[PDB]
């Protein structure tokens, strides 16, 4: 991946947590697609997507995560964590609060991804 | 029309330097006390309309990036010689974004004929704090 | 000459705009991985210059501040229309401060009678990556 | 930073225990220095035994306020204990390269310079 995104993977009793950190933008887009790939071929029942280091979130990232709800949302409980001015903000003003669960905190994130 | 405190940026219109004008329209919006959701919105606005410019743009074009923060409202234009009169317009995701983001999304071009020696395309949008 | 990640920053060359020049260096210098003693010395160099021009400047002159981004090296041209030739006289505390800052700092303009139309006044300045 | 409500330097001053101690916070530069001369002139006034200026919160030190601290040197030096507390980049450093700390005291910390004009 370029230097300027990191993305780490771990696990929380099955759900599968995606960290993002750095700028998500045309230059790293295809590092987050290919990451959220590798886990999801890994069919797991869940999947938390963490975006609190995450420094910007261009318009493709916006692409990206919408894209990965559609995708894989009927057979994987689909989660997103994001607050603040530059990942939770433009999420809302797009209207993709809808499209998928936002959470405000990876805690929020893992107790309610499940149930 | 230009206020005291408006800021033009000349960079090669290429995808490299996205990162670092993102860099810089923050620095400016914060020295001019937007609060966090305006410095982002800002951000991302101007990211948008420099990532439509740069996929249009002729190959060693200048993307001019204007950032003009005023009493009320931060004014922004970008332009640059481009392959195509269509850059960005309704209907686009991209324009979603820009008016989400933005108040007064205006577009304009040259006129000139593309694939001649290109044709400057313009965006202007209006941020309010 | 400037290379692809190379950036002109314009801005009206006044007092009011000195502290958002600084700010917009800083950026810079910090986006180049400069550490933080380069970046410091890079802000005082680059505010010494933008000061001297600004303080010279004509009423309506644009100050221009080329930054260009070598492998080795960082490169800072400044210049703006200025109403004289003396606006970093020899042997003066800016001269001082420049030199233990940066390297290969040079002054030029370009030979207009200053009166007329003014005459624009650059100074370009390395800051060396290591 | 907006021109609505520009940036200003803070100033504060302080007796610790005898020692007189101007703090200042921000951005040193040409269009504050009139401040910052302002304040030590005062403090100055007031006839201090000893002198601290600390520039611990200052965040941009200009060539200005360079020459402002070596001419408070000069203009106080014989009469008064005078220090300076600078660290990092930003301050002590051009002090350090302009070869200032060998024209008047420098400290790491406030707790060292108070000892140190003593």
């Amino acid at each position: 991946a370029p230097d300027s995104i990191t993305v780490t993977v771990a696990d929380h009793n099955g759900v599968a947590v995606l960290s993002i950190g750095g700028e998500i933008d045309l230059i790293t887009a295809a590092a987050l697609e290919e990451a959220i790939g590798e886990v999801v071929a890994d069919n797991p029942t869940a999947l938390v997507i963490d975006l609190s280091a995450v420094e910007f979130l261009g318009s493709v990232g916006l692409k990206i995560l919408a894209a990965t709800s559609e995708k894989i949302g009927q057979s994987v409980k689909f989660g997103v964590v994001a607050r603040g001015s530059v990942t939770r903000r433009p999420i809302h003003l797009m209207g993709l609060d809808k499209t998928f669960r936002l959470f405000s905190t990876l805690h929020d994130a893992l107790t309610g991804v499940r149930g | 029309q230009r206020g005291v405190r408006a800021v033009e940026l000349n960079v090669a219109a290429r995808l490299e330097n996205l990162a670092l004008l993102r860099t810089l329209v923050g620095a400016i919006g914060t020295f001019e006390d937007l609060d966090f959701d305006a410095v982002a919105d800002l951000r991302l606005a101007v990211d948008e309309v420099c990532t439509r410019l740069i996929r249009s743009a002729l190959p060693d074009a200048t993307l001019r990036l204007v950032v003009d923060p005023r009493k009320d409202e931060v004014v922004v234009e970008a332009s640059a010689a481009c392959d195509t009169h269509d850059v960005v317009a309704p209907g686009s995701f991209s324009w979603h974004v820009l008016t989400a983001l933005a108040d007064d999304v205006q577009t304009f071009h040259d006129g000139r004929q593309p694939d001649v020696a290109g044709s400057v395309f313009g965006i202007t949008l209006t941020a309010r704090r």
